[PDB]
């Protein structure tokens, strides 16, 4: 569950001395229910991975508040912010932000390590995670050596592989081709209803806006979705 | 995080940035190589000072002359001032001697009546053997067994002189006794003489062991015939004529420890109204310009743990400040910022630790390379002269060796930690675009 | 493609950059600086070495004092050996004297007949003046106006000197001559006296200027009244007087040029029979062990430029190696690897330049700084002023800057343009990948 | 015109010693009529940016003969493919490829300065540029103060600036919106009418490769295409 409320954020830019601002989000109020793949649509630079950064709390909000699962995330250190995104957080990102030192296996496997679940029992959790993502074949390439989509599927792959509560995929399929985005629809649809976890999608995409039990326009810093219909 | 996993991916960014890892690793070995390497020529210039100090004697001798207000100097008074390591007086006699071997004799040996502990704490120079520490041991000059010679070359000795009638270049002096004069015994027989009685009176001998040999003159030209009695075998001699001055000539020196003192000691024997002349008033300044060198030493030291700390520095902020947009992914996928920090502070710890072993190697290789080369240059830039010094050019100390792997491995470990610090502490967006 | 375009790429870049530009520019300006601020003690070191050479002549006297083969000391043939600055025969003459101001006269004052010309290239230590030039021109020592005393002074120190007796350490010594005895003229006469006369016979007078004044003895219980007259006139005291023998004490020093000559040039002398006495006699060792300072100051100025250079290497190398990617951009868009080249040779270049300038100015604060802080180290652990020493502390020479700021530049360049080469050398794509 | 013939390109990753061969492209042989769009449409990974680069020579291929605008471009060094990339190509990057420390003026300016464009007349082609692909406001932006379309059409503006015979994009919609996407898409062709532009588009976009005049698929590493839409 994710619970925006009245969040503007504003980024401050410029040599020192004449700093402007950018407004970026207005009033931004989300909610995502447990379990539900709320999608935000809208036009390039509108806001979308600001409100997504805003909820990981990779940046804080000029003003508002953000709830998670019932806990006032905003206020939280660096050291409390980490901890709840082990906790609770997957994070696909638009650049995919890979590791470059680290080969695809051992980018998925990272989150794995971080939680310290087991060396051995990560093996079989990475290579099941690569298999769905289509990079069994691609395990020993580091981020230099894969294509763009497939950059995108370590993204997911390593947002995936520690089941979170809540996955925040900044357009997760942008760098994808019909078949392997469907592919990675049906891995967040079967994730979803399975675990159960809570999906915020941005998109461009047609398809992956409907795979949404939930839609949000994001024009003009205003979040004017406010879909919720049954399925 | 477990710490092998830590470990684990440590090692992996560190396989896959081999540019990085090594350029880190150079900087903390050629700081840790260079402060070792300079502070060892540091080192062992002290320590060929100290040795010159040890073994010439002449750099801590602070000589007596005499006294203002004329009055009898007195050796116990002239320890009682600081840093005074020996005071030697050498009651040095030319009466007639009669050091006798057996079959060869010697008549041109000066006896000296010296405190042979106060030789000894003195440091005096010895070609071989040891100072006298018993009564009847007697330390005795260079050329002393030389001068042992028997009439059969006695009678070629004085016509050779004789002969040269203004020309003595060419004069073939006897090699004497040639055989270890050392641990042996010698007859010195003294006579009385005196006018009252216009011949040789009663006389009295002594077997005399000779312990030591005293250092050979540099420059020949320079007969140390010498022959060194204890003081307490005084009056022994002197109740053959007596000391009344026309030939009995005494030589005090003060020694100190080190040659820091020196220039204080002098000072201190000038004030009260000693003729001194030691080193630092023959050279003026002398004792200004070691204590100028020595802070050149310091001030040197001090640039250069400030140039190699820079280095470490330089190289590790930018080494870690590459890492900022990784740890920001690392905070971004769940890492604490703690965790985050540990690692950083395992791999400078590595970098450090690894680049300090590295240049301690490399001090010590260098310092072999530099010890085995100075010779070499010596030999070929003076040519075969470098017999007399006994120097140490590079020396490492273990406390060097210590505290430059402190220095080092500190400073690696603080400069790798404060850039990811400040890329933990940020927020993650701002480590993910590489700052604003 | 155009200058001004480069320029104002390369300035966007690294207003972007403060960090890696500020890693590099500190980089170099520390390695300049470092570099001229240690070279520059060495020179200081170099220059008081120097400048002690000047003043105390007994750092390059070899004093001469016989021969083997006893044949007469000719002054001409000593200056034949190398690297003698000059060579000093002093004709020490005790004989009587008459030294007068007017009023005052002087009687305890030695003639010393010396070449004018051989004291002023010997460096003659003068307290003030200078060495005479003229004939008539002559150089007194330290006491000689302290020693002029009228006749009721001088009744007066014979009272106090006979009379007293007993213990003589505090005499009230008259003040003598307190008035600048330096360019005035004395009244010298010499009296005959001789067996055969019995008496005063035939006297003469000679007008002589004092310009010069020795220097003060290094001590005070030393007394320096000796006046020295040139050699010019040694032929009209001859026809004058006979001093052959008796009251006669000739003094010969052998200077050399340099210290670093003074064991070549004893050990020339030595072998052709002189009876030499030098501080490579006295000092066993000592010119190797200045040999082995020189040495030590070249090798740590080596492995200092090699801890600049590397410092710089490091910093600048990875630097530009993180900028491999913004190489690949600009290539992937068009750019010439020979413009690429360029650009990256053209911030590199202004780098070293700024690091360098930046270097110079901190080392010429730091010298300024640490030869003001010197002194008062100095005077803060004298422990009684210690010693007078002109020294240099830290001396930076213009070739030394210009020696410094090319090296630290060049490798700046090197070090900048080596990855920048290797990255327009590669194919866009490993670039723009950051390498494998 | 571009003339890809029988091109087999593989890549060499792994360790010293035990390395892999990673085979992209087979006999892939790809004609482009001057001022044609060619659409190249794959799964991810298939090697259609691996197409691109060795079209523009980032990369060399481990055989086969690459000829544009009549030239053997397979054989130059850096400095003739440099030259060449100036004279004839811009690129669209998957990636978009900004400079970090330039802006989003100066990274659209930097090819002008590189042909040497006399900043005045730059300054009105960077601003037309930077206008017609929605960036007007961003300008004095760094790359990493933007939106991921709007960096991607930094590097379209970069792409167009100096008016190339061929543009290579690199999937140049990928990050866009419906509406923007089409803005972009609306600019390839009026620089395809009116300058006569080449363009090889990369894209995973029906609307995007419908564009095209002609069609090519990218499977296995066989470019199978031959398939010239009518428009
Ligand atoms: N660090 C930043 N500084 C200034 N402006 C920024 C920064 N990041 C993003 N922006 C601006 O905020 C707006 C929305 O950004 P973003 O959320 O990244 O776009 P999108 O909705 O396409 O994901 C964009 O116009 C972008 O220029
Ligand atoms: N530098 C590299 N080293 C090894 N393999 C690579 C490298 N770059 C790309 N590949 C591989 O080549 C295949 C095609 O790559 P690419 O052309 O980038 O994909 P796409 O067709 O999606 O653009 C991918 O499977 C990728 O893993
Ligand atoms: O580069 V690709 O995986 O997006 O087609
Ligand atoms: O410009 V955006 O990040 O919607 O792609
Ligand atoms: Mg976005
Ligand atoms: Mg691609």
């Amino acid at each position: 569950m994710i619970d925006v409320q009245h969040i503007d954020h504003s980024f401050t830019i410029g040599k020192k001395g004449r700093e402007n601002e950018v407004p970026v989000l207005k009033d931004v109020s989300l909610s995502v229910a447990k379990g539900e793949i709320a999608c935000i649509v809208g036009r390039s630079g509108s806001g979308k991975s600001t409100l997504l950064n805003l909820i990981s709390g990779y940046i804080s909000p000029t003003k508002g508040r953000i709830v998670i699962n019932g806990t006032d995330v905003t206020g939280f250190n660096e050291k409390e912010w980490a901890q709840f995104r082990l906790d609770h957080f997957g994070f696909i990102f638009q650049s995919f932000q890979l590791i470059p030192g680290l080969t695809t296996y051992e980018n998925v496997e990272m989150p794995l390590a971080l939680k310290g679940i087991k060396p051995s029992e990560r093996k079989q959790k990475v290579q099941d995670m690569l298999k769905r993502v289509g990079l069994e074949n691609h395990a020993a390439h580091y981020p230099n050596e894969l294509s763009g989509g497939q950059q995108q599927r370590v993204s997911i792959a390593r947002a995936l592989i520690l089941n979170p509560s809540i996955i925040l995929a900044d357009e997760p399929t942008g760098s994808l081709d019909s078949e392997t985005e469907h592919e990675v629809l049906e891995l967040i649809q079967q994730l979803n209803r399975e675990r159960g976890i809570t999906f915020v999608i941005i998109t461009h995409d047609d398809e992956v806006a409907s795979i949404g039990h939930s839609k949000f326009q994001l024009h003009d810093g205003v979040l004017k979705g406010g879909i919720t219909v049954e399925v | 995080m477990r710490f092998k996993d830590q470990v684990h991916f440590i090692r992996r960014n560190m396989k896959k940035n081999r540019l990085r890892v090594f350029m880190t690793i150079l900087a903390t070995t050629m700081a840790c190589a260079f402060l070792v390497v300079l502070s060892s020529v540091g080192f062992g210039i002290q320590k060929t000072i100290t040795d010159m100090t040890m073994s010439q004697q002449i750099v801590t001798k602070v000589s007596v002359m005499g006294k203002e207000g004329d009055k009898p100097i007195k050796k116990a008074d002239l320890e009682k001032y600081d840093h005074v390591r020996s005071v030697v007086e050498r009651t040095q006699v030319y009466e007639p001697n009669k050091a006798t071997l057996g079959n060869r004799t010697n008549e041109s040996s000066n006896l000296i009546f010296t405190n042979m502990n106060d030789e000894l704490k003195a440091n005096m120079e010895l070609e071989k053997g040891r100072v006298a520490k018993s009564e009847n041991e007697i330390v005795v000059g260079y050329d002393f067994a030389k001068r042992l010679l028997t009439k059969k070359e006695s009678e070629e000795y004085n016509k050779k002189i004789e002969e040269a009638k203004g020309n003595p270049e060419d004069i073939k002096e006897p090699k004497g006794y040639t055989k270890d004069i050392l641990n042996k015994t010698i007859e010195l027989s003294v006579s009385k003489t005196d006018s009252k009685t216009g011949d040789v009176t009663k006389t009295k001998t002594y077997d005399f062991k000779i312990v030591g040999i005293t250092k050979k003159p540099s420059q020949d030209w320079m007969e140390d015939s010498n022959i060194f009695i204890s003081d307490q075998f005084k009056k022994d001699f002197s109740e053959f004529l007596d000391f009344k001055g026309g030939n009995v000539e005494t030589n005090i020196g003060v020694f100190a420890d080190k040659f820091e003192n020196v220039e204080q000691l002098t000072n201190d024997l000038t004030d009260d109204g000693y003729y001194v002349t030691s080193v630092t008033t023959e050279l003026e300044g002398a004792n200004t310009f070691f204590m100028v060198f020595k802070i050149g030493l310091i001030f040197v030291g001090c640039i250069a743990v400030i140039i190699s700390a820079i280095g470490i520095f330089n190289t590790m902020t930018m080494a870690v400040t590459e890492r900022t947009q990784e740890i920001g992914i690392m905070k971004a996928i769940g890492a604490s910022p703690s965790i985050i920090r540990r690692m950083f502070l395992m791999e400078s710890a590595y970098i450090g630790i690894l680049g300090c072993v590295i240049g301690i190697i490399i001090s010590y290789g260098v310092s072999y390379l530099v010890n085995l080369a100075v010779p070499m240059i010596l030999a070929a830039t003076s040519g075969g002269d470098a017999g007399d010094l006994n120097y140490t050019f590079s020396y490492i100390p273990a406390s060097l060796v210590i505290i430059a792997v402190v220095i080092c491995g500190g400073v690696a470990v603080i400069s790798g930690m404060n850039p990811a610090r400040k890329a933990t502490k940020t927020n993650v967006l701002t480590a993910l675009r590489r700052e604003l």
